[PDB]
RNA sequence: AGUCGGUCCUGAGAGAUGGGCGAGCGCCGUUCCGAAGGGACGGGCGAUGGCCUCCGUUGCCCUCGGCCGAUCGAAAGGGAG
RNA sequence: GGCGGGGGGGCGAGCCCGAGGGGCUCUCGCUUCUGGCGCCAAGCGCCCGCCCGGCCGGGCGCGACCCGCUCCGGGGACAGU
């Protein structure tokens, strides 16, 4: 109430001294970050080849979660309940005379070549491909082989998040094989959707050249560029 | 003294009473006293003549 | 034969510049936020001679604007400056001596000294005791200059560099005749190894390409090429011509 | 299963999609130091033929030297 | 999060403290420079034992890996003397030759007898 | 021998890691292509032990700490008595 | 260590129509008579256990505008190797 101030600094130039501003693009960033850093860049100076740009056309969020509902449920075995499962049916084959108590387990497969196997022999029916498996070596065969195969495919994100209904860091390759009964009325819902987009515009995405484009500062420069040159126009 | 002589004298043998004490040679204290108000108030002078620019101009 | 003066010079063994007693290089103020978009108030304390330099040296002070710390940073001495100048420096700098500022705002005329080859490398041009680069022919787009150096050539340089306004201190120097040979010793002493002339056609067939002979004299064409190897370019480097001058 | 496939496209080592994959690698690498650990081979074919099984004691350094 | 410092310095992380699963070399090797392999001889020549009248001054010959603390330690520690200074020098024989003396209480004398010197 | 000196400090220079080069023992190099501070007082919580009043010891957390690079280099320079 | 874009601003004449008003299109910005000082926030808007509508210590925002793909300039498919 009775004698405070306020004393207003002038932030300008040569006189009251600056604050402790943002200071996050200006920082000298050890090497390993400038490298990560210009490396994501490096891909969109480029003319990156149509066979490597299938990634970053990729299935969209509310798809994928209804795909990933679908595939927490072939969940394979855990090593606990690999355990207990041995453990169990030896001792309930043993006392009940148990020839069959089990007929088929369906389960997705995991890995590349127990994938690339069952899609040499029409033996998987969906296949989810993985984002960010950095040797790309380990994917540009893949929907080249799909569309020769016939089997539909999908480019999914997360190689991690395939890792997830695996119990596995990385998974890279998910081909859903033996459905259930009350999932084949569930897989037909999206398989129509999955050629809406991958299959059927094949070759739309054999002549994808993504990348050329330059950076927002330069972009910005050719902008100002054409309203001069629109003032030769004007 | 030399320097390390120093730790052993009393704070009263290092300066002088004023402010600015041992430091400054007792002229340009009151030279920086005459230089520090007749400069502030050609800041407040400067202050409400250039607001008076804002004034009538 | 054996290994001559001038290629004895490239390993630093005792050709090496004396340089303890410098008192530390000659730049300007790296180019900050204050220097492109206004000016920064800064006082000369004091100028000193930095021995091994003809030209005086100024030593100037700041304010740091965005650490609570001043700084004392070592100007080229302009000439006229004193001790109490308030040099002010930036891009809107006020055109008086010792105000280094962009060339692109300056008009065509202003004699300069320390102005800048490419922007950003803090003062490399016309530095020496009396001399002056004077910024003539801008270019308004393709933001260039043309430059008068202290020896003719109109080099172009790019605009965002500065200029402290004046000729450098010192001016005249070698006017003195140095008259004694102690003199002339004690000049190149405080400077580096230097000095032995030692003519190439008085020393011996082995240490230059000149000597031997029962008569000092050359016998070779003194005029030896830019296509020479090491310890061949003696003389007239690719003298374009020789003889004594004429008009210009 | 795709341990020929890896071995194939590596194979045509100048057509468009490997050129840019090559190409990228060069550049990625020389920005790093003389000597350190990739964590996991890069040609994850050509080491396993050459007596990599993927499980511990198997270090791989990318190694670099000048042409010439 | 708003790094308002223009370097990246290296981020202080947790550091343990070294504990071991096992002894590495199963014992403490023991001091063998105790209060018996320091205090060698008692010098008994014409000057070391006219600071013995005079002066209240044992002299002794002591390992050079000795100091003037551990001399100290060893004449209290065998003969229930106190020491008032050690004064201490590498005799060029080889030997460090150590001047010791003792307290105002104690006698050069009476010690000297008991000793045998 | 605390007070005589070496020790300590930097000078011209000599010298490792980072990095570069090299068939190679290694050389170049001294802030250069660098995640090169392990310290701080104070706030905070958490533990701990004394006389659990209050102290004392760490755990991590908010804040500063140009680290202008290690380290050697004078028995005549600097250096308390 | 404040880069380029987009917003902020009449204490601006700009460049025009035109009645308040319109931004067609610009200007850049809050330091020049003096050998002074300057950092570690004032102030506001808020949410807390506190004392019946009060009292003590804390937290964030704004004060210090939004987004963005290279630290900023300088070259450039040449130089170089
Ligand atoms: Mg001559
Ligand atoms: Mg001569
Ligand atoms: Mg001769
Ligand atoms: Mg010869
Ligand atoms: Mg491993
Ligand atoms: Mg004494
Ligand atoms: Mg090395
Ligand atoms: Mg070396
Ligand atoms: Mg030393
Ligand atoms: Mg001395
Ligand atoms: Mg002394």
């Amino acid at each position: 109430n009775p004698l405070f101030e306020k004393r207003p600094k002038n932030f300008g130039i040569g006189q009251d001294i600056q604050p402790k501003r943002d200071l996050t693009r200006f920082v000298k960033w050890p090497r390993y970050i400038r490298l990560q850093r210009q490396r994501a860049i490096l891909y969109k100076r480029l003319k990156v080849p149509p066979a490597i740009n299938q990634f970053t056309q990729a299935l969209d969020r509310q798809t994928a979660t209804q795909l990933l509902k679908l595939a927490h449920k072939y969940r394979p075995e855990t090593k606990q309940e690999k355990k207990q499962r041995l453990l169990a049916r030896a001792e309930k084959k043993a006392a009940g005379k148990g020839d069959v108590p089990t007929k088929r387990p369906p389960v997705l497969r995991a890995g590349v070549n127990t994938v690339t196997t069952l899609v040499e022999n029409k033996k998987a029916q969906l296949v989810v491909i993985a984002h960010d498996v950095d040797p790309i070596e380990l994917v540009v065969f893949l929907p080249a082989l799909c569309r020769k195969m016939g089997v539909p495919y999908c480019i999914i994100k997360g190689k991690a998040r395939l890792g997830r209904l695996v119990h596995r860091k990385t998974c890279t390759t998910v081909a859903f094989t033996q459905v259930n009964s009350e999932d084949k009325g569930a897989l037909a819902k999206l398989v129509e959707a999955i050629r809406t987009n991958y299959n059927d515009r094949y070759d739309e995405i054999r002549r994808h050249w993504g990348g050329n484009v330059l950076g927002p500062k330069s972009v910005a420069r050719i902008a100002k560029l054409e309203k001069a040159k629109a003032k030769e126009l004007a | 003294v030399r320097p390390k002589v120093l730790m052993r004298l009393s704070k009263t043998k290092k300066h002088v009473s004023r402010a600015y004490g041992g430091s400054m040679c007792a002229k340009c204290v009151r030279d920086r006293i005459k230089r520090a108000f007749l400069i502030e108030e050609q800041k407040i002078v400067v202050k409400v003549l250039k607001a008076q620019a804002q004034s009538q101009k | 034969g054996r290994v001559i003066r001038g290629q004895r010079k490239g390993a630093g063994s005792v050709f090496r510049a004396h340089v303890k007693h410098r008192k530390g290089a000659a730049r300007l103020r790296a180019v900050d936020f204050a220097e492109r978009h206004g000016y920064i108030k800064g006082i000369v304390k004091d100028i000193i001679h930095d021995p091994g330099r003809g030209a005086p040296l100024a030593k100037v002070v700041f304010r740091d604007p965005y650490r609570f710390k001043k700084r004392t940073e070592l100007f080229i001495a302009a000439e006229g400056i004193h001790t109490g100048q308030f040099v002010y420096c930036g891009k809107k700098a006020q055109l008086n001596i010792g105000n280094v500022l962009p060339v692109g705002t300056m008009p065509e005329g202003t004699i300069v000294c320390c102005l800048e080859e490419k922007p950003g490398d803090r003062g490399k041009l016309a530095r020496a005791s009396g001399n002056y680069a004077t910024v003539i022919s801008h270019n308004p787009e393709t933001k260039k200059t043309r430059v008068k150096l202290p020896s003719g050539s109109k080099k172009v340089i790019s605009s965002a560099n500065r200029a402290v306004v004046g000729v450098v201190a010192g001016g005249g120097r070698i006017d003195k005749p140095i008259l004694k040979a102690g003199r002339a010793y004690h000049k190149y002493k405080a400077k580096r190894n230097c000095w032995p002339r030692v003519r190439g056609v008085a020393m011996n067939p082995v240490e230059h390409p000149f000597g031997g002979g029962n008569h000092q004299h050359i016998g070779k064409p003194s005029t030896i090429r830019r296509d020479a190897p090491a310890g061949r370019k003696v003389g007239l480097i690719a003298a374009r011509r020789t003889g004594r001058l004429r008009g210009t | 299963g795709a341990y020929k496939y890896i071995q194939e496209l590596w194979r045509k080592k100048q057509s468009d999609v490997m050129r840019f994959l090559l190409r990228v690698r060069c550049w990625q690498y020389r920005q790093l130091s003389a000597l350190h650990r990739a964590p996991r081979p890069t040609r994850p074919d050509k080491a396993r033929r050459l007596g990599y099984k993927a499980k511990q004691g198997y270090v791989i350094y990318r190694i670099r030297v000048r042409r010439g | 999060k708003i790094r308002t410092s223009p370097t990246f310095r290296r981020p202080k992380t947790l550091r343990l403290r070294r504990q071991p699963k096992y002894p590495r070399k199963s014992a403490p090797r023991r001091n063998k420079l105790d209060h018996y392999a320091i205090i060698k001889f008692p010098l008994t020549t014409e000057s070391a034992m006219k600071k013995i009248e005079d002066n209240n001054t044992l002299v002794f010959i002591v390992d050079v890996k000795a100091n003037k603390h551990q001399i100290k330690q060893a004449v209290k520690k065998l003969y229930d003397i106190d020491v008032a200074k050690v004064n201490t020098l590498i005799r060029p024989d080889g030997e460090k030759k150590a001047y010791v003396r003792l307290a105002p209480d104690y006698d050069a004398l009476d010690v000297a007898n008991k000793i045998g010197i």
